[PDB]
């Protein structure tokens, strides 16, 4: 028997928040403005 | 239409523009109506003594 052990991350394991999915919920493109509450006028 | 579509609101679909003129500051209307009440009162007050 010859085998191999690798130590590290597989880049295929992550954390996800319960009750949330990527594309289950269908919607459209959004835009908004936020100001006066950051650490002057942001449009994202 | 322009790029637009900031927040909106819909349930069965999306990208829906509401009809009618939108207002954010139309709140001087009660003051204007109260002053028109006073003006109408004092305009009706003038005709009876004339007759």
């Amino acid at each position: 028997p010859v085998f191999e052990i690798d130590v590290g991350c597989d880049s295929s394991k992550y954390i996800m928040v319960r009750g949330f999915n990527k594309s289950r919920c269908q919607r459209r493109d959004f835009s908004y403005v936020i100001d006066k509450e950051l650490l002057d006028n942001l449009k994202v | 239409i322009k790029e637009g579509l900031a927040a909106s609101d819909d349930e069965g679909q999306f990208i829906d523009a509401i009809a009618g003129t939108c207002d954010s500051d139309c709140l001087k209307l009660p003051l204007f109506f109260a002053f028109y009440f006073s003006a109408t009162v004092f305009s009706n007050m003038c005709s009876i003594p004339v007759i």
